[PDB]
């Protein structure tokens, strides 16, 4: 016996309504830009063909990697760069990113549905 | 397995129903729950009669499967297996949910 089933009020019921066999609808999206995947290298998943994009990093990928790296260091992640006073995750990440010392694979995505893996090491970051 | 009344596909142990400690058994045509130590399921709902299945996930110390029936009725099955209580919910969910269309209107 357990009166716990009547001792609740507002059970966080994750309403699960079955709905399999629905339509796809390719127009059910809002993105159309280069949505890139930020993955941590070491597993290094890459394709087996010549890449079509450019081995350069703009302020888009830079800021994305930087934000993710600051999040890492902010969690007490080891620094891959030299410290000349940089005691903040952003400063260190900026140094690492500028030196391509940040271990992260950036998978680019095109509006056609294609995707290409791009490591920071393979990208020339133009500050 | 456990064909004591019907063919049970999913056997969910440590399940309670409104102060009743027992076990949940998903049979081919119906979800039947019985009390631990009883040879008979004191609850048996055909997937047809089950209008919708609602289920409370992690966050609460009580994982529950509420079978909301057509009339507005319901069946509160509390997954109380401290080991996989929530994981039970998910399996009973994915399965029962797939069991529903089997008892729902077809393409016509």
């Amino acid at each position: 016996m357990s009166d716990n089933e009547d001792n609740f009020d507002g059970d966080d019921f994750d309403d699960v309504e079955e709905d399999e066999g629905l339509d796809d609808l390719e127009n059910a999206e809002e993105e159309g830009q280069e949505n890139v995947e930020i993955l941590p290298s070491g597993e290094r998943p890459q394709a087996n063909q010549k890449r079509i994009t450019t081995p350069y990093m703009t302020k888009y990928e830079r800021a994305r990697v930087l934000g993710t790296r600051a999040l890492q260091i902010a969690m007490c992640a080891p620094v891959m760069v030299e410290l000349e006073g940089e005691t903040d995750p952003l400063l260190i990440a900026m140094k690492e990113l500028k030196a391509r010392k940040i271990p992260i694979i950036i998978r680019r995505y095109l509006p056609d549905g294609s995707y290409e893996d791009w490591g920071v090491d393979e990208l020339i970051i133009t500050d | 397995m456990a064909t004591s009344s019907e063919e049970v596909l999913l056997i969910v142990k440590k399940v309670r129903q409104k102060k009743q400690d027992g076990a949940l058994y998903l049979m081919a045509e119906r979800i039947a729950w019985a009390p631990e130590g009883k040879d008979r399921f004191t609850i048996s709902h055909m997937y047809a009669d089950i209008k919708c299945q609602k289920i409370s996930p992690e966050g609460k110390a009580k994982i529950q499967l509420q079978l909301v029936l057509h009339a507005g009725d319901t069946t509160n099955f509390h997954f109380s297996n401290e080991s996989t209580a929530v994981k039970e919910r998910d399996a009973v969910k994915d399965l029962l949910q797939q069991l529903l269309p089997k008892f729902k209107r077809k393409a016509n």
